[PDB]
């Protein structure tokens, strides 16, 4: 964003005015990675209780 | 007689001004406009107001 865009002007006078530039800015979005610890789900421990694995 | 106040026909002043009159024939003087007209408009910044030129 340009700070000084409007300037008090004098049509009756010729004088120099300093120039201005264009800036730029960067947004950001970090990546977070999650997971699950290994879970033991042996079929035997469920068939012993007679349940679907 | 063609009248013309052209500064090419006076050439002098005071008591030494020497008017010159020309007796021309058909096609005595030839003028061709070479139609090479170029006009630019140039503008400048960095001032309080924009400046143009022609």
């Amino acid at each position: 964003k340009i700070q000084g865009l409007v300037r008090p002007r004098d049509p009756y006078s010729n004088a120099d005015v300093a120039a201005k530039d264009l800036r730029q800015l960067v947004d950001n979005t970090i990546k977070v990675a999650s997971g699950t610890p290994p879970i033991n789900i042996p079929p035997s421990m469920l068939r012993w209780i007679q349940k679907n694995p | 007689i063609i009248i013309t106040d052209s500064p090419a026909l006076v050439s002098g002043a005071a008591e030494t001004l020497r008017h010159s009159t020309l007796g021309l024939t058909t096609g005595a003087i030839l003028i061709e406009q070479n139609q090479d007209f170029d006009s630019t408009v140039v503008d400048g910044t960095g001032k309080q107001n924009i400046t143009r030129q022609y």
